[PDB]
C-alpha cells in the first residue's frame, strides 16, 4: 500500500513504460512523458487480472519493463559512511555561501573605488583649472612662499590617489584569490554530491522496530 | 548594487567618536577635517568653510549656502546629500571623505529618487541602465494602474484621502454569529466616546448604550444628543443639530490610529467585535472631522522621467527543434568525473509537454555538442505557458548529477517565439535537489554572468511566428447517474489522485461541468495541453464560466496552472468578489504567486498595486512582505521593479517607510556588533555598551517616533531605555519598549514592546501563525468560540525580523519553576482570577486549550517542549516560536496539568461534566478543519515557490491528509482523531 513519495521515487530515471502494483484504500502506476500515471483495476471481460497483464505486454501503451521485489550489520558500517559525507558536504556549502557573499561584496568595493578614484580625479582637474591664474600671479610677484602651499596640497591631492588607487588593485587582486578558492570549493562539492545520491537508495532496508 | 552589511563604513560597523573626513573644496584644495560621528553636514559644511580659510585660493570660495556635499555610498553611487539635517554615522559612505559642488539639475526629482532608493534598498538609476525591453516596458506601463489608483484616491478628496490612509478595519461579513449575540446585553452594546475640550487634556466621557448594528455617525449621534438633553429645545430641534452635526465628526479608537471612517455597522469593525468576544468596554475618541482631513498631506502624483512581418504558430509545419551548441564555464574535477552532457525538456509548469531529450556525451575539458535536438512535439500544439528547462549534468552512466540548470521562455512578452542564437548563464542547484532538471526555478538568464554561460540556437523560419490573437482560437475550437461521480471528486482535496480513467471521464463531460464550477481545478488536470485542439476547447470553457469563491480561485494562481488564461480567470474572480479585508490575510500567498508569472507585466502584479496604492494598510505589508524578499537574486529585479513602482505613487508613506528601514538598519547593525566582535564578552560588558550607544543623538532620533511594522496603527514613541535589554539567546535578540505618543495610551496600549531578532528565518513561524487565524476565523464564523493567539510577526529581510510582545503572560516553565506539581497551574490561574472572573478564565482556558491541541495536531506540530506553552494572565493558552520545532526535525500536548484546570476539581478525574463539553470542541473543531482541508491544502501549495526547507514539493505537504484522514469516511476520521486525542494521555530541564 506503498506511498505517493515512493512511487516517484522508483520512476527516476526509468525508460518510459515501467509498471508496477499497488493497494488502495489495485493501481497500476506506469512511466510515461516523464510522468506518474493511474490506471487502476476494479477487483473485466478477461477471466483474471494476471491473464490480463500478460497481453498488453506483448493512447493504450505498452507494459515495457517490470518493477521486481529483490535487489544486518554490513549495512550499519555504510550508514557510517553517509555520516562522514553528509557533514563534510554541508561544511562545504557553509564556505560555498560565505565565500559567494564576500565575492559580491568584493565587486560592489571595486565599483565604489572606480567611482570614488573618479572624483578624485576630477578634483586634479578642478584645482589644475583654478590654480593656473593664481600660479602665474604669484610668479610676477615673484612669491615662491605661496606657491609652495599650492604644490603642497596637489602633492596630498595626487598622493592620495595612488593611495587608493593600489587599495583598489589590492582587493582586485583578492578577488582572483577568492574566485579561484571558489571554482575549487565547487568542485569538491559537485564530486561528493553523486557519491551521497547512490549513496541513497542504499537507505532503502528491511524493516524491523529496533534501532541500529 | 545594495550594501551588504548596515556598517557606518565599508568595513567598519561603527565610526569612532571622532573622524577625519577628507574634504574635497571647489576651489581644487584638499582639507582634512575632524568631524564628530553624529555632527550634522550643516556643521561639518560650517567647520569646513571656516578652516578653508587657512588654505589657497580661498577667494573663490563662495557662500558656504550656494554649495552641496557628494560622496560615494557602500551601494556604490554617488549620493547628493542635499538634506543636510542627515548625520555623518547616517549617510552610509564607503570611504570617510566630502566632495563639495554646486547643485545641479532638477532638485524635487533627485530627492524623490533618493527615497524611492533607500526604501526598496537599490538606487533608482541602476534601473535606468537595464538593457531590457521587458524590463523598460514594465517600467513605462506600470505607471498606468500607478495613474489610476492616484486618479481613484483623489475622488472626493477629503474623504477617500483619508480613507486610504485610514482605512476601516472590519470583518469581511455584517451578519455576527449567533454565540457573538449573546455576548450583547438584548441587541445593544455599552459604549464610551471621550472628548479632549481645552489646550490641556481636560477629559469628558459619555457613556452610551447602542444598537450594535448602528454606523458610526449613528454613535455620534447618540453623543451629540447626550450633550443636548441639558439644552431645552424641541423634539423636533433636537432631530436638525444632531442631523446637520452627525457629520462634523469621526470616531477613533482610543490608544492608536484606526478610523470609523465607513458607513459599515459598529459590530463589524474588528476592535468592537474583539471588546464584544472578550466581554470589554470599548473606548472610543470623538474628533473633528477637518482636524483629522488638515493633517492629510494634500499628495499628488506626477509622472517620473521614465515613459515586420508575422504568422501566426499555427501555419508553421514542423516539430520544435532547439540546437544546444556549447558551454563557457564547467566547475568539475577532471579526475573523478569523466563527461558532460545537457539534459534538455519542454514543460508547461512542472508537467512536461513531452520526452526529455539528452545531448551526447563529451569531455568536461571542452563543452561544445552542436548538436539539433528532436522533441516528441508538434509547434502548433505548444501551450503558451511552454518553455524550455535544461541543465549541464555530469557522469561518474552508474551516477547522474546537475551542475547548473536554466529555464528558458519559449514566448516573449511580445508573444513571438524565440529564434536565432541565444547564450544563458545558468544557475547554482538549490541545496537539497538532486533532479537533472530544476522546472520550478525562475526562468531567464543570470545576472551574475559570472556563470557557467551555455550557447544555443532555435530555428529561423520566413517570418517572425507569434502566437494567435484569442478571437482565431474561439473559432477553431467549437451520460446519466454518474453525477454522483463528477460531485464526489470535486469535493476531494486537491492533491488527491485522478486516474486516467477519471480524467477521461470530466473531459467526456466538460461541457456538463459548466453547472459545477468548483471542478474546474480538477478538469485542468485532465486537459492534454500538448494538443492544440483539446487546449483550444478549455480556452473557450474558461472565457464563459461561472465565477467561483476567492478562496477556490488561488488555487489556479499556484505552479500547477501556468496557464495565462487560467490565470487571468482567477484574478478576474479576485477582482470582483476578494474583500480586503480577505486580501490582507491571503497577502503572503498572493505576493509569492507573483514568482510563477511568465512575464514581469501581468493581471496579477496589477491588481496587487492597484489594491496597494487603493489601501495603505495593504500597502505597507505588500511593501515589507516584498522588500524582505530582496535579499534573494533570483527574484530581487521584479520585486525591485515592482517596489520602484509602489514608491513611486504611494504618497507620503515612502518617508514614513524610510523612517521604519531606517530605524532597522541601526537595530541590524546594533546586533551585528554584538553578534561578531562582541560575541565573548559577558551580559554586563554587552548591555553596557548596548546602552551606550542607544542614548547617543544619531540612535534615540532615528528609533523614536516612528510606526511599528508589525502594525502601522501603533506609534512608537519616546524609548523607555531603563526597559530596554539583550535577551538570553546566542543570536542576542532584542527587548524594546515604547512610550505611546497616543493622546489617550491609558486605556488601550501604555507601552508597545516589540522583539527584534536577527539571524533566524522568521518565515516558518510567519507562515503558521497565519494559518493558526484562518483557523480560529473558521471556527468562530461557524459558532465554534475557540479563541486562538496568533501575535504579530514580520520578516524583514534575510533572517531579521519583529515580533509582538503578548503581554502578561508567562511560559509553562516559568509557573513549574516557582514551587513543584498539577495543582500549582491551577492555582495560579485561580490566584489571578478570583470570583465571577474565575468562572469566565476557566471558560477561556478551555477553549484556547482545545483550539491549539486541534490546529498543534493538523500540522503536526504536536509534541511541544512546556517552555514553549504560554498562558495569559486571564486564562488564554497559545504557542510560541514555531521555528523552533520546525528546525529540531505523542500528537496533542494536552498534560494532566492543564486537565486539572479545565475540569477545576478532583485530582483524580478520568471524565468530568466539564471535561466532556471539552472533548466534544475539539470534535467539533477537528471537523470544521476537515471540511475545509482545500483552503489549507492550497495555502500551503502556494508557498512551494518560496524558500523554506520544510515546503519544496507537494509530498512534503501530504501530511495534513494524514491528519485530516481526508481518504477515510467523515464518520471514521472523528474515530481516528479520538484514537490520537485518548492515545495523548500520560528531569524536565534535560
Ligand atoms: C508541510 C506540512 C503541512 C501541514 C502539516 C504538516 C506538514 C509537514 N509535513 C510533514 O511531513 C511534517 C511533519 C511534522 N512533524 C513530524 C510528525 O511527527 C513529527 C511537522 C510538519 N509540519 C510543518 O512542517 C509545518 C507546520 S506549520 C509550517 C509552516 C511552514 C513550514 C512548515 C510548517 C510536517
Ligand atoms: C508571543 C510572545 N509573547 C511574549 N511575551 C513575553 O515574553 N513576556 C510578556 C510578559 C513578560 C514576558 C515574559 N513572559 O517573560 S514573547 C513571545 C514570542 C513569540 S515568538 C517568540 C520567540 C522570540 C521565542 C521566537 N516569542
Amino acid at each position: 500500500d506503498i506511498s505517493r513519495e515512493e512511487v516517484n521515487e522508483k520512476l527516476r530515471d526509468t525508460a518510459d513504460g515501467t509498471f508496477l502494483v499497488r493497494d488502495a484504500s489495485y493501481t497500476l502506476t506506469l512511466r510515461k512523458g516523464g510522468n506518474n500515471k493511474l490506471i487502476k483495476i476494479f477487483h473485466l471481460t478477461f477471466s483474471s487480472v494476471v491473464e490480463l497483464i500478460n497481453h498488453y505486454r506483448n493512447l493504450d501503451v505498452k507494459l515495457l519493463y517490470p518493477v521486481s521485489k529483490y535487489q544486518g550489520k554490513k549495512l550499519h558500517e555504510y550508514n557510517t559512511q553517509f555520516q562522514e559525507k553528509s557533514r563534510e558536504y554541508d561544511r562545504l556549502y557553509e564556505e560555498y555561501t560565505r565565500t559567494s557573499q564576500e565575492i559580491q561584496m568584493k565587486r560592489t568595493a571595486i565599483e565604489a573605488f572606480n567611482e570614488t578614484i573618479k572624483i578624485f580625479e576630477e578634483q586634479c582637474q578642478t584645482q589644475e583649472r583654478y590654480s593656473k591664474e593664481y600660479i602665474e600671479k604669484f610668479k610676477r610677484e615673484g612669491n615662491e612662499k605661496e606657491i609652495q602651499r599650492i604644490m603642497h596640497n596637489y602633492d596630498k591631492l595626487k598622493s592620495r590617489i595612488s593611495e587608493i588607487i593600489d587599495s583598489r588593485r589590492r582587493l582586485e587582486e583578492d578577488l582572483k584569490k577568492q574566485a579561484a578558492e571558489y571554482r575549487e570549493i565547487d568542485k569538491r562539492m559537485n564530486s561528493i554530491k553523486p557519491d551521497l545520491i547512490q549513496l541513497r537508495k542504499t537507505r532503502d532496508q528491511y524493516l524491523m522496530w529496533l534501532t541500529q | 548594487p545594495p550594501r551588504p552589511s548596515s556598517g557606518e563604513l565599508w568595513g567598519i560597523h561603527l565610526m569612532p567618536p571622532r573622524i577625519l573626513v577628507e574634504c574635497l573644496l571647489p576651489n581644487g584644495m584638499i582639507v582634512t577635517l575632524e568631524c564628530l560621528r553624529e555632527a550634522t553636514l550643516i556643521t561639518i559644511k560650517h567647520e569646513l568653510f571656516k578652516e578653508a580659510r587657512k588654505y589657497p585660493l580661498h577667494q573663490l570660495l563662495q557662500d558656504e549656502s550656494s554649495y552641496i556635499f557628494v560622496s560615494v555610498t557602500q551601494e556604490a553611487e554617488r549620493e547628493e546629500f542635499f538634506d543636510e539635517t542627515r548625520r555623518l554615522c547616517d549617510l552610509r559612505l564607503f570611504q570617510p571623505f566630502l566632495k563639495v559642488i554646486e547643485p545641479v539639475g532638477n532638485r524635487e526629482e533627485k530627492i524623490l529618487n533618493r527615497e524611492i532608493g533607500f526604501a526598496i534598498g537599490m538606487p533608482v538609476c541602476e534601473f535606468d541602465m537595464v538593457k531590457d525591453p521587458e524590463v523598460q516596458d514594465f517600467r513605462r506601463n506600470i505607471l498606468n494602474v500607478c495613474k489610476e489608483a492616484v486618479d481613484l484616491r483623489d475622488l472626493n478628496s477629503p474623504h477617500s484621502r483619508a480613507m486610504y490612509v485610514y482605512p476601516p478595519n472590519v470583518e469581511s461579513s455584517p451578519e455576527l454569529p449567533k454565540h457573538i449575540y449573546n455576548k450583547l446585553d438584548k441587541g445593544q452594546i455599552i459604549v464610551v466616546i471621550w472628548v479632549i475640550v481645552s489646550p490641556n487634556n481636560d477629559k469628558q466621557k459619555y457613556t452610551l448604550k447602542i444598537n450594535h448594528d448602528c454606523v458610526p455617525e449613528q454613535v455620534i449621534a447618540e453623543a451629540i444628543r447626550k450633550k443636548t438633553r441639558s439644552m431645552l429645545l424641541s423634539s423636533e430641534q433636537l432631530k436638525l443639530c444632531v442631523l446637520e452635526y452627525q457629520g462634523k465628526y469621526i470616531l477613533k479608537v482610543c490608544g492608536c490610529d484606526e478610523y470609523f471612517l465607513e458607513k459599515y455597522p459598529l459590530s463589524q469593525y474588528k476592535y468592537i467585535r474583539s471588546c464584544i468576544m472578550l466581554g470589554r468596554m470599548p473606548n472610543l475618541m470623538l474628533m473633528a472631522k477637518e482636524s483629522l482631513y488638515s493633517q492629510l498631506p494634500m499628495d499628488c502624483f506626477t509622472m517620473p522621467s521614465y515613459s515586420t512581418s508575422t504568422k501566426s504558430l499555427w501555419v508553421i509545419n514542423s516539430a520544435l527543434r532547439i540546437k544546444i551548441l556549447c558551454a563557457t564555464y564547467v566547475n568539475v574535477n577532471i579526475r573523478d568525473i569523466d563527461k558532460i552532457y545537457v539534459r534538455t525538456g519542454i514543460y508547461h509548469g512542472g508537467e512536461p509537454l513531452c520526452d526529455n531529450v539528452n545531448t551526447q556525451r563529451v569531455p568536461c575539458s571542452n563543452p561544445r555538442w552542436n548538436e539539433w535536438l528532436n522533441y516528441d512535439i508538434y509547434i502548433p500544439d505548444l501551450p503558451r505557458a511552454a518553455r524550455l528547462c535544461l541543465s549541464i549534468c555530469s557522469v561518474k552512466k552508474e551516477e547522474h548529477c546537475p551542475l547548473a540548470w536554466g529555464n528558458i521562455n519559449l514566448f516573449d512578452y511580445t508573444d513571438t517565439l524565440v529564434s536565432g542564437k541565444m547564450a544563458l548563464n545558468l544557475w547554482p542547484v538549490p541545496h537539497g535537489l538532486e533532479d537533472l532538471l530544476n522546472p520550478i526555478g525562475v526562468t531567464g538568464s543570470n545576472p551574475n554572468k559570472e556563470t557557467p554561460c551555455l550557447e544555443l540556437e532555435f530555428d529561423w523560419f520566413s517570418s517572425v511566428v507569434k502566437f494567435p490573437d484569442m478571437s482565431v482560437i474561439e473559432e477553431h475550437a467549437n451520460r446519466e447517474n454518474d453525477k454522483e461521480q463528477l460531485k464526489a471528486i470535486s469535493t476531494r482535496d486537491p492533491l488527491s489522485e485522478i486516474t486516467e480513467q477519471e480524467k477521461d471521464f470530466l473531459w467526456s463531460h466538460r461541457h456538463y461541468c459548466v453547472t459545477i464550477p468548483e471542478i474546474l481545478p480538477k478538469l485542468l488536470l485532465s486537459v492534454k495541453w500538448n494538443s492544440r485542439d483539446e487546449v483550444a476547447q478549455m480556452y473557450c470553457l474558461v472565457k464563459d464560466w461561472p465565477p467561483i469563491k476567492p478562496e477556490q480561485a488561488m488555487e489556479l494562481l499556484d505552479c500547477n496552472y501556468p496557464d495565462p488564461m487560467v490565470r487571468g480567470f482567477a484574478v478576474r474572480c479576485l477582482e470582483k468578489y476578494l474583500t480586503d479585508d480577505k486580501l490582507s490575510q491571503y497577502l503572503i500567498q498572493l505576493v509569492q504567486v507573483l514568482k510563477y508569472e511568465q512575464y514581469l507585466d501581468n493581471l496579477l502584479v496589477r491588481f496587487l498595486l492597484k489594491k496597494a496604492l487603493t489601501n495603505q494598510r495593504i500597502g505597507h505589508f505588500f511593501f515589507w512582505h516584498l522588500k524582505s524578499e530582496m535579499h534573494n537574486k533570483t527574484v530581487s529585479q521584479r520585486f525591485g521593479l515592482l517596489l520602484e513602482s509602489y514608491c513611486r505613487a504611494c504618497g507620503m508613506y515612502l518617508k514614513h517607510l524610510n523612517r521604519q528601514v531606517e530605524a532597522m538598519e541601526k537595530l541590524i547593525n546594533l546586533t551585528d556588533i554584538l553578534k561578531q566582535e562582541k560575541k565573548d564578552e559577558t551580559q554586563k560588558v554587552q548591555m553596557k555598551f548596548l546602552v551606550e550607544q542607544m542614548r547617543r543623538p544619531d540612535f534615540m532620533d532615528a528609533l523614536q517616533g516612528f510606526l511599528s511594522p508589525l502594525n502601522p496603527a501603533h506609534q512608537l514613541g519616546n524609548l523607555r531605555l531603563e526597559e530596554c535589554r539583550i535577551m538570553s539567546s546566542a543570536k542576542r535578540p532584542l527587548w524594546l519598549n515604547w512610550e505611546n505618543p497616543d493622546i489617550m495610551s491609558e486605556l488601550l496600549f501604555q507601552n508597545n514592546e516589540i522583539i527584534f531578532k536577527n539571524g533566524d528565518d522568521l518565515r516558518q513561524d510567519m507562515l503558521t501563525l497565519q494559518i493558526i487565524r484562518i483557523m480560529e476565523n473558521i471556527w468562530q464564523n461557524q459558532g465554534l468560540d475557540l479563541r486562538m493567539l496568533p501575535y504579530g510577526c514580520l520578516s524583514i529581510g534575510d533572517c531579521v525580523g519583529l515580533i509582538e510582545v503578548v503581554r502578561n503572560s508567562h511560559t509553562i516553565m516559568q509557573i513549574q519553576c516557582k514551587g513543584g506539581n498539577s495543582h500549582t497551574l491551577h492555582q495560579w490561574l485561580k490566584d489571578k482570577n478570583k470570583g465571577e472572573i474565575y468562572d469566565a478564565a476557566i471558560d477561556l482556558f478551555t477553549r484556547s486549550c482545545a483550539g491549539y491541541c486541534v490546529a498543534t495536531f493538523i500540522l503536526g506540530i504536536g509534541d511541544r517542549h512546556n517552555s514553549n506553552i504560554m498562558v495569559k494572565d486571564d486564562g488564554q493558552l497559545f504557542h510560541i516560536d514555531f521555528g523552533h520545532f520546525l528546525d529540531h526535525k505523542v500528537p496533542f500536548v494536552l498534560t494532566q496539568d492543564f486537565l486539572i484546570v479545565i475540569s477545576k476539581g478532583a485530582q483524580e478525574c478520568t471524565k468530568t461534566r466539564e471535561f466532556e463539553r471539552f472533548q466534544e470542541m475539539c470534535y467539533k473543531a477537528y471537523l470544521a478543519i476537515r471540511q475545509h482541508a482545500n483552503l489549507f491544502i492550497n495555502l500551503f501549495s502556494m508557498m512551494l515557490g518560496s524558500g523554506m526547507p520544510e515546503l519544496q514539493s507537494f509530498d512534503d505537504i501530504a501530511y495534513i491528509r494524514k491528519t485530516l484522514a481526508l481518504d477515510k469516511t467523515e464518520q471514521e476520521a472523528l474515530e481516528y482523531f479520538m484514537k490520537q486525542m485518548n492515545d495523548a494521555r500520560h528531569d524536565w530541564i534535560f
